């Protein structure tokens, strides 16, 4: 249910993926304090990913795998903008 | 010939008295630091520094690197305290050599080389300072300090610019600097260095070193480690690589591997 | 360590008395040098040198002035370095002057951009070196002087200095190439002065006197430039310049000379109307 969610923009650091399993799932791992669980989030208004709760990633940081960085051309520790996404609208 | 042990005992007993004890110690030692200490106690600092240089000389010859280092330190302090920074810089460079080769204390060698180069610069001796800075940058890059090594290479480039004599050095300098910037994963800085070298020094623009640096920059940009290895072999085939470059490019390749680990 | 300010105050109070004041100033100044306060150390050497002059020890004053020049130059104060070199040069000449005059000319040319004074210094240094029979040092000073003079609009004088260099370097196996360039440069200067006939005379003299220059690329380039100026074909001159650059890179001096020459062809085109 995506009807209600905080859409405020956040600046998050790109860091190494927590482990091989998270990279396989292709889901943006975020802390519970960052965003709700199982919702679609857009990044840079171009890159959309599904959020999953992860206690290993501190609040204010976003985890990515290599393929996502290759797609976005990002380096380690780069700052990216994250917002809530609504594809249906 | 007098017994050196008896002379040393007499010097200790007398230790003008300090001068006589120092002379006795010098005689016993010649038959074979204490004399320099006595000279310091006598106020003759210059003679103490010369005697310390002699102590360093024989300690290095006897394989006693530690005592040689100590003697150089006292001599350097004495000379610097007397305004003879030229002597201090020469002996600091020798001390850095001793640290780098005999004791493998690379950090102290880096400090010694940096200080010797700075004092040489203060004496307007461009070439000795340039040599000291080459040594300092080489050790710093080998020590994991790529950014500082690149900065020292920039200083070397600026000091050697416009001199017809140091051309070749420049040709290498640019390359080395870029390599260091590429060891720090800063490919953009390496490209900037290559462009600056190409535009500022016509010799470097057409030099094989410039092409090799451009090829390395392109390889890191595409993340093709094998292409980097091929370029390294091609470069080796015409101009032999040295252990410094081997280490820099090995860390660069391991950084590509780390990026591949980061890729997963 | 003693306070350099207190030492300077004591030196001023005492200023045999001059010798003691100079020693105190030297001590304070070495302390300043130890602190990397190069400008204050230079000022203190200058005070010590002045006191030594007042004491009659002119040689010590000159050495102290040289130290002032060294530390001012290391400290980035070009003007005080120039002043110190001037006093040292005067002291030495009255009793080294050429060496320090060459250094002074270098300082003027690179740091202060006072090209006329640099030309004067180089000319004087070369003359004194010639008086000492040091052919190579005089030749270097004259190269610098001629280069600056040609860049300064004095083409005839630069060509004369190049002729002097040619005469001094003739017969020496070590300076052959220098001659090969000398002739060229001289001709270029004569061509900057619109004196194409003199350039041709210089080329002929170089070809007949120095076999190496006769077959050298520089001789062909000079002949091509002379022909181009004779026909008034500026584009042909540009083509020759590019051809010359392709095998032997040109330097900024030649760039300026040939640019003024091309602008002189344009001025002739203005006179054509």
């Amino acid at each position: 249910d995506m009807t209600n969610m905080d859409t405020r923009t956040r600046h998050l650091k790109v860091s190494n993926c927590p482990n091989n399993s998270y990279a396989l799932a292709n889901v943006a791992a975020v802390s519970p304090n960052d965003f709700p669980n199982n919702i679609y989030i857009i990044i840079d208004n171009l890159f959309v990913f599904t959020t999953r709760h992860s206690n290993d990633i501190p609040p204010g940081t976003i985890g990515f795998n290599g393929n996502q960085r290759t797609w976005g051309g990002w380096s380690l520790n780069q700052d990216v903008q994250a917002k809530a996404f609504d594809l249906f609208k | 010939m007098s017994d050196p042990v008896e002379l040393l005992k007499r010097a200790e007993k007398k230790g003008y008295k300090f001068e006589e004890a120092a002379d006795l110690c010098v005689q016993a030692a010649t038959i074979y630091l204490k004399a320099a200490d006595y000279q310091k106690k006598a106020g003759n600092e210059d003679e103490a520094g010369n005697t310390y240089v002699e102590a360093y000389k024989c300690f290095k010859s006897g394989g006693n690197s530690v005592n040689a280092v100590d003697s150089l330190e006292n001599a350097i302090q004495i000379f610097t305290h007397r305004g003879q920074f030229r002597r201090g810089a020469n002996f600091k460079f020798e001390l850095g050599e001793i640290l780098e080769n005999d004791l493998h204390d690379y950090a102290k060698a880096i400090d010694c080389y940096e200080l010797a180069g700075e004092w040489y610069a203060q004496d307007q001796s461009v070439a000795l300072s340039n040599k000291c800075f080459i040594k300092c940058a080489d050790l710093k890059a080998l020590d994991g300090q790529y950014i500082e090594a690149s900065d020292i290479y920039s200083k070397l480039i600026k000091s050697s610019m416009g001199n017809r004599l140091s051309q070749w050095s420049l040709k290498d300098y640019f390359l080395k600097k870029g390599l260091c910037q590429l060891a720090a994963t800063d490919a953009v800085a390496a490209a900037r260095t290559l462009q600056e070298g190409q535009s500022e020094d016509p010799n470097f623009a057409d030099s094989r070193e410039s092409n090799f640096l451009k090829s390395l920059i392109d390889a890191v940009n595409e993340g093709d480690s094998e292409q980097l290895s091929e370029h390294c072999k091609e470069f080796d085939n015409f101009m032999r690589l040295d252990k410094w470059k081997i280490t820099i490019l090995n860390k660069i390749k391991e950084s590509i591997q780390q990026q591949e680990d980061d890729l997963l």
